[PDB]
């Protein structure tokens, strides 16, 4: 058949603050 | 002025009372006056206290400082980032001491999150190496925001990084996964997720490094933090060829499969979903070990009962099984007897028209199975015909025939006239 790559892409925080 | 004084100061103590005062104006939970610092003209100066030379405390403020300014916007995030701070960072990694590191390696997190460009602009200054060198510690926090940063390395698929540079993280995550620290665990799995998202070759590179028998242990795992990631770096992998394919599926995947198909998350069923179809695309005897893990009830409901999004992705699975009939017809006659039928009709009138021509394939399949079977026994009737009559999918294939797209009208066609002449 046919295997489906993602369409919606999905990732972490692109940043975080220290304290 | 009072602190910008003691900063360009040549007095010892004084500078370093200084740095400590910036730092905690911008560790501050509200919103801190990211732009009031750089106004100061306090950066480079700041990047300056980074060098060889400087007490260790000096150098823990410093950078713990500088690290807030890059997690600002891009605006605020590039001003550290032409104060030549970069190299500086680097080579901290290599020098300073554990604290010191654990805030040279966050502000790399920043400015690699930050965009393609700073990403492989940290990865063509070479950072990679004393990264990886970091994990021979064993302080948690340390470990945490290296595994975090390495994230934004792999991270990105438009510009794509290099990848003979990256994929030299791989043994370092196959270890991490073993990792018993949650959040650390989460990065791992992003990070994998990224690297997972590339062409046969990758994916072949996170499976001979032996990924994938925790990777799936970890869809179980307590925190759905964990579990989103990990099922998408899954679901990558099952994107790849039949052999590939059944590496996961000797892992147990399937069995956790079917216990996130009941996830209270909507968008973690959705996935297992996808990542099922992807397995029920492969050959017969995947597609029959989908059939016994028992997969198929569950996954009607939701072709039933749930959001759009997830019905479409149910579609799928069970349309790409129902291809594997012609090889071995129990797989069909399986699927009817679950009542694939009514859920399948209910869905020829969605919007989207990729899905109603995924849909009617199924349906044809399923009449094609109902045909032989009529033959090959001595019935007088298509009995998966009927099925879809009483579920008033016989008005809505015909319906079909008035729509604008073609291969759906001259297919919707092709089985009212072969099935319901």
């Amino acid at each position: 058949a046919v295997k489906r790559p993602a369409a919606t892409k999905k990732a972490g925080q692109a940043k975080k603050k220290k304290l | 002025p009072q602190m910008t004084q003691q900063l360009n100061s040549d007095d010892m103590q004084e500078q370093l009372s200084a740095t400590v005062k910036f730092r905690q104006i911008l560790s501050r939970e509200h919103r801190p006056p990211i732009d009031v610092v750089i106004q100061a003209g306090v950066v480079p100066r700041l990047v300056e206290f980074m060098r060889e030379n400087q007490p260790e405390m000096l150098q823990l403020e410093a950078a713990w400082a500088l690290t807030n300014i890059a997690s600002g916007t891009s605006a605020q995030t590039k001003v550290v980032v032409d104060a030549d701070a970069v190299p500086l960072f680097i080579q901290l990694l290599y020098t300073g001491s554990v604290e010191v590191k654990e805030q040279a390696i966050w502000a790399l997190g920043n400015v690699a999150g930050d965009s393609t460009d700073y990403r492989d602009y940290v990865l063509q200054c070479n950072a990679m190496e004393p990264i990886l060198g970091l994990f021979n510690s064993n302080k948690p926090s340390l470990i945490r925001t290296a595994t975090w940063t390495l994230s934004n390395l792999c991270r990105g698929k438009k510009p794509q990084p290099d990848w003979s540079v990256v994929s030299q993280a791989l043994p370092t995550l196959a270890k991490l996964i073993y990792s018993m620290d949650t959040e650390t665990l989460v990065d791992a799995c992003w990070a994998i997720s990224y690297l997972s998202d590339g062409p046969q070759e990758a994916i072949q590179a996170v499976i001979d490094v032996r990924i994938p028998k925790r990777l799936v242990e970890l869809l179980s795992h307590e925190s759905t933090l964990v579990q989103t990631p990990a099922l998408r770096a899954v679901g990558n992998i099952v994107t790849g060829n039949d052999l590939q394919t059944q590496v996961v599926i000797n892992a147990g995947v399937l069995p956790a499969l079917r216990l996130l198909l009941s996830s209270p998350k909507e968008n973690i069923k959705k996935e297992a979903c996808w990542t099922i179809s992807n397995i029920t695309a492969g050959n017969t005897e995947q597609i029959q070990a989908v059939i016994d893990a028992n997969l198929i009830p569950p996954l009607v409901k939701l072709l039933e009962v749930a959001e759009d999004k997830t019905k479409k992705e149910a579609c799928w699975a069970i349309s790409n099984a129902s291809s594997g009939g012609l090889q071995r017809p129990d797989i069909i006659r399986y699927l009817v007897s679950q009542g694939c039928i009514k859920p399948l009709c209910d869905l020829l009138e969605i919007a989207d028209n990729r899905i109603i021509e995924v849909t009617l394939d199924a349906l044809e399949n399923i009449l094609k199975m109902g045909e032989a079977d009529k033959e090959a026994r001595g019935l007088n009737i298509n009995e998966n015909a009927d099925f879809i009559e009483k579920a008033g999918g016989m008005e809505k294939i015909f319906n079909c025939q008035q729509n604008e797209n073609d291969k759906i009208y001259e297919k919707a066609y092709k089985i009212i006239e072969t099935y319901f002449g």
